[PDB]
């Protein structure tokens, strides 16, 4: 500090003592109001690909772990986002689209793909942000007589735009002559039936597909991943994250009676002095960890190399140890005798070299 | 089923020191805190509306402006909620707040509102709106109109959140905008994210069963918030017991 190899006799303020944080405590409100993924990925009846079901998802917590563990998935392809980061991301809206297709066409449910399903039944945009999930549904959707309740659109005048649905059953007119709304030669009904049977090859077995589309808008994002409760540790210097408010401090018990709306507390000087725990509605007094001004008391180097350390403002129990009003003095022995001041320690206490002694 | 039944008259009164609310959720004890926010100015001009139905359209939609201070001395049953929006038709989203004794339902949908919307008592919302479509929000909670008693609300639409503040202050023979300070506790913060420029009050009408509806009167006060700097006094327990409006007069300005 003094930029010299020889130190003159005196007390020099050289450093700041700090109490290092020991643990990290993150307290967040209880997980509740989870998004109804269990009603999308586990439905008694799914929908035809032409009349694909769309559920808007808003104002809930998105627990994707239940989606992960629901079934073994033929594809969990995610476009524009990684699967792991989804929980730590918060999106304004989540759209869940549910339909049943044959296995061969599962590849068609992707950006930039072509087929009967992509052109005429369900289309994803090139810039799509979301995931496509598919799983086998032989037990649920296959009958030996044949399941004729799943339909697809084979014929349409123009390709579908992304996120568009056509429910029209109008006869597809492939020829110059008018159909007249009655099926006739060169006139074919657009919706064909997926005649699912249990003994079909894996390419043709029914597969249930759920498409999750995530969109962000200027409105505040209200669908975000689960918040970890973690645990609460008190009476120690721990880094605290309470509802996105961060710091480092001891959390002692509080006698302050908060009103129910209030969540945080502030000092006269606009520094946080209190908080309400989200998990349990209790009030805690946030006190920052101890700090001190480390001062080195030394005589001249030539005379001796012994030093004493004064922690300014720090009680002795929080760091030849003596307690002074100035702070805790370590390395000097208190002597009852009174002498003239040689090195001032403050608060009526002075130090001298005879070992290093401290006296009034 | 839209019918015009309500006629409205208006008078002017003094705000006094009503309309103070807690600007944030921070607990402050034994301090003087100066905050700049949308507040109702002290001793401002407040419109007193008398809505009468006796057994043509005379109940126009009020402008929301930057926020609204609402007060009523009527019982909980007569006034049942509010309507918020811009066009108040199917094209744009709208916010409907409806209270009944068991609970409060706050719902945001594309309501095609009637010119004179009222809840008729079972309770039917057919009068309130002909149709509701593309509904995007629903929140159900304990009611804030419960049972002489002056009920005060402050509505703000800031940064896509609809902040609602409320207080229930008993009053005696003294005029319905009383003296003194009743700080308004924050009640419900809603992430509606919609544009609100106009609002209307919802009243309840009873069927006559004998002049289809029973005759009724409702009195309510509307004031408008302005961007103002206030100095609030926080006591030992965190309650706001006093405030000074800085721009109102030189003495308060010196205090601020
Ligand atoms: C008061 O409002 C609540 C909420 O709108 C009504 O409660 C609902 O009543 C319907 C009956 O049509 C039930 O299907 C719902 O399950 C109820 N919801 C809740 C949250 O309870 C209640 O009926 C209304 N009371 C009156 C007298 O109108
Ligand atoms: C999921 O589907 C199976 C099929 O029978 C059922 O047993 C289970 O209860 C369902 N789980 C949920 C959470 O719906
Ligand atoms: C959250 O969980 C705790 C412990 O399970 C419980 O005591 C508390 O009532 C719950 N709810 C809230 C709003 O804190
Ligand atoms: C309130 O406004 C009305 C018209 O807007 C006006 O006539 C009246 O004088 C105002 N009140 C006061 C106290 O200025
Ligand atoms: C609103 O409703 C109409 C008819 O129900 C529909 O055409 C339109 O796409 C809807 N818009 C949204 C955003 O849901
Ligand atoms: C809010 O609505 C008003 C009334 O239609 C309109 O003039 C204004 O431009 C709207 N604000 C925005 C940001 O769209
Ligand atoms: C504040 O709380 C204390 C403790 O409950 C109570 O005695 C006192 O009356 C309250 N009000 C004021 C103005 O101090």
């Amino acid at each position: 500090t003094l930029k010299s190899f020889t130190v003159e006799k005196g007390i020099y303020q050289t450093s700041n003592f700090r109490v290092q944080p020991t643990e990290s405590i993150v307290r967040f409100p209880n997980i509740t109001n989870l998004c109804p993924f269990h009603e999308v990925f586990n439905a008694t009846t799914f929908a035809s690909v032409y009349a694909w079901n769309r559920k808007r998802i808003s104002n809930c917590v998105a627990d994707y772990s239940v989606i992960y563990n629901f079934a073994p998935f033929f594809a969990f392809k995610c476009y524009g986002v990684s699967p792991t980061k989804l929980n730590d991301l918060c999106f304004t809206n989540v759209y869940a689209d549910s339909f049943v297709i044959r296995g061969n066409e599962v590849s068609q449910i992707a950006p930039g793909q072509t087929g009967n399903i992509a052109d005429y039944n369900y289309k994803l945009p090139d810039d799509f942000t979301g995931c496509v999930i598919a799983w086998n549904s032989n037990k649920l959707d296959s009958k030996p007589s044949g399941n004729y309740n799943y339909l697809y659109r084979l014929f349409r005048k123009s390709k579908l735009k992304p996120f568009e649905r056509d429910i029209s059953t109008e006869i597809y007119q492939a020829g110059n002559k008018p159909c007249n709304g009655v099926a006739g030669p060169n006139c074919y009904s657009p919706l064909q039936s997926y005649g699912f049977r249990p003994t079909y090859g894996v390419g043709h077995q029914p597969y249930r597909v759920v498409v999750l589309s995530f969109e962000l808008l200027h409105a505040p994002a209200t669908v975000c991943g689960p918040k970890k409760s973690t645990n609460l540790v008190k009476n120690k210097c721990v880094n605290f994250n309470f509802n996105g408010l961060t710091g480092t401090g001891v959390l002692t018990e509080s006698n302050k009676k908060f009103l129910p709306f209030q969540q945080f507390g502030r000092d006269i000087a606009d520094t946080t002095d209190a908080v309400r725990d989200p998990q349990t509605l209790e009030i805690l007094d946030i006190t920052p960890c101890s700090f001190g001004g480390v001062s080195v008391i030394t005589p001249g180097t030539n005379t001796s190399n012994q030093v004493a350390v004064l922690y300014q403002g720090v009680n002795c129990t929080e760091v030849n140890v003596f307690q002074t009003r100035a702070g805790c003095l370590i390395g000097a022995e208190y002597v009852n005798n009174s002498y003239e001041c040689d090195i001032p320690i403050g608060a009526g206490i002075c130090a001298s070299y005879q070992s290093i002694i401290a006296y009034t | 089923q839209c019918v015009n039944l309500i006629t409205r008259t208006q008078s002017y009164t003094n705000s006094f020191t009503r309309g103070v609310y807690y600007p944030d959720k921070v607990f402050r004890s034994s301090v003087l805190h100066s905050t700049q926010d949308l507040f109702l100015p002290f001793f401002s001009n407040v419109t007193w509306f008398h809505a009468i139905h006796v057994s043509r359209f005379d109940n126009p939609a009020l402008p929301f402006n930057d926020g609204v201070y609402f007060a009523s001395t009527e019982k909980s049953n007569i006034i049942r909620g509010w309507i918020f929006g811009t066009t108040l038709d199917s094209k744009t989203q709208s916010l409907l707040i409806v209270n009944n004794a068991t609970n409060v339902v706050i719902k945001v949908c594309e309501f095609q509102f009637c010119n004179d919307p009222f809840l008729d008592v079972m309770e039917s919302e057919f009068r309130v709106y002909s149709s509701a479509n593309n509904c995007t929000f629903e929140y159900v909670s304990q009611p804030f109109l419960m049972d002489k008693n002056l009920r005060e609300f402050v509505f703000k639409n800031i940064d896509g959140y609809f902040k609602i503040y409320s207080k229930h202050t008993p009053i005696n023979l003294e005029r319905d905008l009383p003296q003194g300070f009743s700080a308004l506790e924050p009640l419900v913060d809603l992430p509606i994210g919609i544009n609100i420029t106009r609002f209307q009050t919802l009243l309840a009408l009873h069927r006559s069963y004998l002049s289809g509806w029973t005759a009724g009167a409702a009195a309510y006060y509307v004031g408008y918030l302005q961007p103002r700097t206030f100095l609030l006094k926080y006591n030992e327990n965190g309650t706001i017991t006093d405030a000074v409006d800085c721009a109102l007069d030189p003495l308060s300005e010196t205090k601020c």
